[PDB]
Order: structure tokens, then C-alpha cells, then sequence
């Protein structure tokens, strides 16, 4: 299918209105960053000729 | 079929037709005896950094 990038919302805009919260909603997300890879070393003349 | 390394005792019990041993990046870690049908696992020397 043709992809859909999200549902429509048509945010209702006018000169004088404004829309304030009334409650909230505390959430916790995960982010996860890679830090550091395996360390390895190589004996050039082990790899190449034994 | 040569090379160098510690020869030691195997757990690894080897089917009746089968003589060499390969991990996973296909180098021979364990070997069937000819002259008596025990297993050995190879373990390679202890190459390192200096
Ligand atoms: C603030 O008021 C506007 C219009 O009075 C609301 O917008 C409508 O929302 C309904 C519900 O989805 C839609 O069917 C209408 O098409 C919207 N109209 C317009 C002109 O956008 C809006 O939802 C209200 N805001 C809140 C928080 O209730
Ligand atoms: C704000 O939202 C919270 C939930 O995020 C509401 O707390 C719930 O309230 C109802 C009715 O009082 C209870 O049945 C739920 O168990 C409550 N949930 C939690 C997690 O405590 C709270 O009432 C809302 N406040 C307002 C003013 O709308
Ligand atoms: C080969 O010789 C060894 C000598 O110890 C003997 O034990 C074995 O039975 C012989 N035969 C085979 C097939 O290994």
C-alpha cells in the first residue's frame, strides 16, 4: 500500500480561543544509546602466516 | 591434516564416520585419534600481547 505518515488531526484555530490543560500524564520512555563495542586485537603476522 | 595447538581431553562425543571438530568460523577445535577412536579438543596456543 501507499504508506499513511499519520492520522489527520485538524487542530481547531481561531483568533480568540485557546486550549489549556486540565490533568497530565507522567511517562517514563526509554532511549537506548550504544556506548562502546568489543575490543579486539589482531596479531597481523599470527592471521596472515601462522 | 596439521597444525599447532594444546591437545587436550573432549567431552564432545563424535558420531562413527565423523574424524575433525569445527566451531562456528569453520577452524578445526576438536580431532578423532586414527590410531585410537578418542576425542581430543584442540585449544590453540597462548598466543598474546606483549
Ligand atoms: C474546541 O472547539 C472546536 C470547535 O467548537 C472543536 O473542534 C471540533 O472537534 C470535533 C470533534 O472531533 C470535530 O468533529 C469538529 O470537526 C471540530 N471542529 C473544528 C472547527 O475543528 C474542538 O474539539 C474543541 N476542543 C476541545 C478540547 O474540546
Ligand atoms: C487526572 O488523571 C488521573 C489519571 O491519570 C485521574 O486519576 C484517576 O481518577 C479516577 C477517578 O477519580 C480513578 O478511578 C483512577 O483510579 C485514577 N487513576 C490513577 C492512576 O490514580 C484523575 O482523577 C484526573 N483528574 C482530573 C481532575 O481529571
Ligand atoms: C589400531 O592399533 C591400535 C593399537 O593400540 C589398536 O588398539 C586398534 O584396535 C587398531 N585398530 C583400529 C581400527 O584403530
Amino acid at each position: 500500500y501507499t504508506m499513511s505518515l499519520g492520522a489527520e488531526n485538524s487542530v481547531a484555530y481561531s483568533n480568540n480561543s485557546i486550549a489549556i490543560p486540565i490533568n497530565f500524564t507522567i511517562s517514563v520512555t526509554t532511549e537506548i544509546l550504544p556506548v562502546s563495542m568489543t575490543k579486539t586485537s589482531v596479531d597481523c603476522t599470527m592471521y596472515i602466516c601462522g | 591434516l596439521t597444525g599447532t595447538g594444546v591437545l587436550t581431553e573432549s567431552n564432545k562425543k563424535f558420531l562413527p564416520f565423523q574424524q575433525f571438530g569445527r566451531d562456528i568460523d569453520d577452524t578445526t577445535d576438536a580431532v578423532r585419534d586414527p590410531q585410537t577412536l578418542e576425542i581430543l579438543d584442540i585449544t590453540p596456543c597462548s598466543f598474546g600481547g606483549v
